RNA sequence: UUGUUAAAACAAAUAAAAUAAAGUAUGAAUUAAUAUCAAAAUUUUAAUAAAAAUUAAAAAA
RNA sequence: AUAUAUUUAAUUUUUAUAAUUAAUAAUAAUUAAUAUAAGUACGCAAGGAUUGAUUAUUGAAAAAAGAAAGAAGAAUAUAAUUUA
């Protein structure tokens, strides 16, 4: 009973809230104060300056 | 057809955890405890486990037209101090009868008095072992 | 009728970059649990209240 | 689109504009400059016998405005203090106990000398409701 | 918690639990030094942005805060190993003078 | 309750002295039409009747003279005026409480009862709405637990401040008639509740995220079928229609718990009215802190909660005396129980 | 729960608690006539008819 | 004793706020026995009434608007129990 999926049946994946929030979403970041380098707010860096203190 | 089993309305999915500061809840177990006490359902009581663990109590459940008095061992005391909670494990034994009671306290047709905080382990030791005698013996003459 | 709307196409030449403007200072669902959250072990010696 | 729902889904918004044009009219009122409440003919037919022979009441109750601006302005008076501090009753008292027992007769059991203002058997299990003049408990 | 408690239970204990009884004596003699002036959540975790590559997990930084007041260990570096792993620690320049 | 076709509603059925309209003053007699010609051929135009005429006079002259004989009758003419408290009609809105904790409690006779204590932090009449202006289409939104501002989020912060209410943190609506409104800020203490009153409590059950189909439904789970289809009952012919599909109800394994749950008719147990707190003798399943609501039941046993033989209730909402000082009152002085009650 | 022995032990078997068996990367094979496939009910035509007709309206992952 | 389609059970993550509209009569045919109803009509006697309330299951029924890559815990049930 099972059959070959035409071509519209494979994209209605992509419609679904599922497919949108796993692979195609971009990041809120911005440059560690102390590092230069993107950061996402909630994860720091090893550096001794970044432990202490939470760029 | 369809139906829906999970509410996201905010008025249920809210919560006061951490406005239940404002609350002095211990105190108000204190005041019902105190108020028990002053009605008198209750009498204040402060021991340790191992200490009134294998004292002698008689419980008179008062009842028309007699009220029926039994006398055992307390086996476990499940407070303290006392409390709302409270909780009493006495075992006694009629003629040819063992029972084991969980007492619990502020019962006001239930007037139960340890006759000694003080305890006797050894005492203990042998009711615990009546006791368990009687519950194999029980077990094995039904299976 | 449509022939018209056949022949004559409409186009985006070049749309600006999809560069996502600054969110950090709006509400967010994720951050907003940290607000009130007890953050003693992350910090040794600038604990800030 | 079930046929009840299309039929609601285009007809609910025709339904409020038709209330809309109702209220037109009392609003025609206050527009001259003589604002007047609306007012309803009270029925002073409300209470039958129906064809077993048995009482019914109708319940008929009215909205004031000014009374409803009122009650949302002014606050409410202070409640009564008996009535705040003395419990609800949980039990409902039947309408008729029987008391099965009476000082009055010398033989008590002597049913002819029991009073006749105590109630009986038949009135204490038959009256669960209030007499056919008295509507409310 | 049961360094600051100091008994000698307390250090049977330790010492089942723990592999290396030289870092349980370790721990009972540079610990109550340290968080003597301290009442809870001694231990510090900084959650790392950099994941690990074979489980893409997050990876955290678990170290004791007061390092620099008094402990065995004291002007260290932490912001990079060593030049191999049995070398001892990088040492800040401002604290070179202190011995271990 | 009584079948009463509304064709049965002529004079001859009527209790009282049946009423014409008649225009704007009231009439004993069907209104005559004015132009002569409407006059059906067999109809009896009457202007004066004897008989109405002897027993409207004889009703209203007993009525005037005897009215501790017929005060009963007087609920013909001079209705209760809206505004009072009235037993079939007159509903109260309820309140919000925070599901406290749990404990046990005992009664004269003996009975154990193992309470929970809901607590009612700070109840505010925060909001009134009706919708286009109907009729029973009106309710008043309750806000409790006050938060500070940074807490809520900005949409709703927004509507707190177009309120001017203080910032609450749930806000829940309880429908209403229109002579129970209360106005904006008014704080409800909870007094409002008697201790002998039925209430219909609404929360939130505690979450077991997806359940086996076994755990769900307990033993029924197990034997899940239904059969709509016909089937022969005697030998003789042979018919029958084949169950394609599953039919919609099916008891399967999903979400368990995390839903509206609704207890109807609960007794009022004991009333803190220092602390705000209320006990009932029923074990919930929420968890700690679940924003319950609480409101009046209407009727149990066709028979209305609030009459005279049980108790007048607090309406439209309990206002404390002024020189009353709950700082100064204790915590013991503030205790109100329930009568006894047996239920086995 | 059952069965055996003796005046508690053994063997079976399931239904509650507990333990594990990824949300990471690597990645086949059965199958494949097909319209972005006809949610359902009624009636009917040469054997399940998913073939036809009449009501009805069946969202997406 | 093979991973399929229709159909079902759920979910799409704080939405301040239920449902005047699909559940087209009813969650029991608006019940309903029961001590007390009654050592009582009816029956020579023996025996034996209609009956509806408190004891029970009787509220019958669907909570669809806000910025989303940590554990929705900074985790030993406290929104930081003093903290260098
Ligand atoms: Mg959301
Ligand atoms: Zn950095």
């Amino acid at each position: 009973p099972k059959r070959k999926k035409n071509p519209m049946q494979l994209r209605r994946k992509v419609y679904g809230l599922h497919f949108k929030e796993k692979y195609l979403k971009m990041e809120e970041w911005y440059y560690c104060p102390l590092c230069a380098e993107p950061k996402k707010p909630g994860e720091w860096c090893r550096r001794e300056d970044c432990r202490q203190i939470k760029p | 057809g369809y139906t829906r089993e999970r509410t996201n309305r905010h008025f249920f999915v809210a919560r006061a955890n951490a406005f239940f500061s404002r609350l002095p809840i211990a105190r108000v177990q204190r005041s019902l405890a105190m108020e028990a006490v002053r009605e008198g359902r209750m009498r204040p009581w402060k021991y340790t486990k191992e200490q009134i663990l294998g004292a002698p109590v008689t419980c008179n459940f008062e009842y028309n037209p007699r009220p029926v008095r039994l006398i055992g061992t307390v086996m476990d005391a499940h407070t303290e101090e006392t409390s709302i909670k409270g909780g009493l494990k006495v075992y006694a034994r009629n003629e040819e009868t063992n029972m084991m009671l969980w007492i619990p306290p502020g019962n006001p047709k239930l007037r139960h008095e340890v006759t000694s905080t003080k305890g006797s382990f050894q005492h203990y030791l042998d009711e615990r072992d009546k006791w368990d005698e009687a519950w194999i013996t029980g077990r094995a003459r039904m299976k | 009728s449509k022939e018209l709307r056949l022949v004559t196409h409409n186009v985006r030449l070049r749309t600006p970059v999809r560069d996502r403007k600054c969110t950090l200072q709006y509400y967010n669902p994720i951050r907003a649990r940290f607000v009130y959250r007890r953050d003693k072990p992350l910090f040794d010696k600038y604990h800030v209240t | 689109d079930s046929f009840k729902e299309h039929y609601h889904r285009v007809h609910l918004p025709r339904r409020l504009a038709l209330q809309r044009y109702a209220r037109q009219q009392s609003l025609r009122n206050a527009a001259k400059g003589n604002v007047k409440a609306e007012e309803v003919p009270y029925k002073y037919n409300r209470w039958w016998v129906n064809e077993e022979h048995e009482f019914v009441h109708q319940y008929a109750f009215v909205e004031d405005p000014e009374v409803t601006k009122a009650k949302r302005e002014t606050l409410p008076p202070v409640t009564r203090e008996n009535i705040w501090k003395e419990p609800q009753q949980t039990f409902f008292l039947p309408f008729a106990p029987y008391v099965r027992v009476v000082d009055y007769p010398k033989d008590p059991d002597a049913k002819f000398l029991k009073p006749v203002n105590i109630p009986r058997w038949k009135d204490y299990m038959q009256r669960t409701k209030p007499v056919i003049p008295r509507t409310w408990y | 918690e049961l360094a600051k408690a100091g008994d000698t239970d307390s250090r049977q204990q330790l010492a089942y639990f723990l592999h290396d009884p030289l870092m349980v004596d370790k721990a009972f003699d540079e610990y109550p030094r340290r968080f003597k002036d301290m009442n809870a959540k001694y231990a510090m975790m900084t959650r790392l942005k950099s994941r690990r590559r074979t489980d893409a997990v997050a990876m955290y930084f678990v170290e004791y805060k007061n390092r620099d007041m008094s402990d065995n260990h004291k002007g260290e570096d932490y912001s990079a190993g060593p030049e191999r792993f049995f070398l001892p620690p990088r040492i800040v320049e401002t604290e070179k003078g202190i011995q271990r | 309750p009584s079948l009463m076709r509304e064709k049965d509603r002529d004079m001859y059925h009527c209790y009282y002295p049946y009423l014409f309209d008649h225009g704007d003053k009231m009439s004993l007699y069907p209104k005559i039409p004015e132009n002569p010609r409407e006059w059906q051929p067999e109809q009896l135009q009457t202007t004066y009747d004897a008989i109405r005429e002897d027993k409207y006079d004889a009703f209203i002259r007993l009525r005037e003279k005897f009215p501790e004989l017929y005060q009963d009758t007087r609920a013909w003419d001079n209705p209760p005026p809206f505004g009072e408290f009235n037993m079939f009609y007159s509903v109260r809105f309820g309140m919000v409480g925070v599901k406290a904790f749990t404990c046990k409690d005992y009664d004269e006779l003996g009975n154990q009862f193992d309470c929970t204590a809901f607590w009612f932090p700070d109840n505010q009449v925060v909001k009134h709405s009706t919708r286009n202006g109907e009729v029973g289409t009106d309710k008043v939104y309750v806000g409790a637990m006050n938060v500070p501002v940074e807490f809520h989020k900005p949409h709703v912060a927004a509507f707190y401040k177009a309120a001017g209410v203080p910032v609450k943190h749930v806000c829940a609506g309880f429908p209403i008639t229109p002579d129970a409104y209360a106005p904006v800020g008014t704080k409800l203490d909870v007094r409002h509740f008697k201790p002998g009153q039925e209430v219909t409590i609404t929360f939130q059950n505690t979450d077991y995220g997806f359940r086996g189909v076994m755990f769900r439904h307990g033993f029924d789970g197990g034997y899940v079928w239904l059969g709509d289809s016909r089937w022969q009952r005697r030998p003789g012919a042979m018919g029958t229609e084949g169950q394609k599909r599953i039919y919609p109800g099916h008891r399967m394994a999903g979400q368990t718990g995390a839903a509206a749950e609704t207890y109807q008719g609960v007794p009022v147990w004991r009333i803190d009215y220092k602390n705000s707190l209320i006990y009932l003798p029923t074990l919930l399943d929420a968890d700690v802190g679940t924003y319950v609501r609480f409101s009046d039941t209407i009727n149990t046993k066709g028979l209305t909660l609030w009459n005279e033989h049980r108790g007048l209730p607090a309406f439209p909402t309990f206002i404390p005396p002024e020189d009353e000082d709950l700082s100064k009152l204790a915590t013991d002085e503030c205790q109100l129980k329930s009568p006894p009650l047996y239920m086995y």
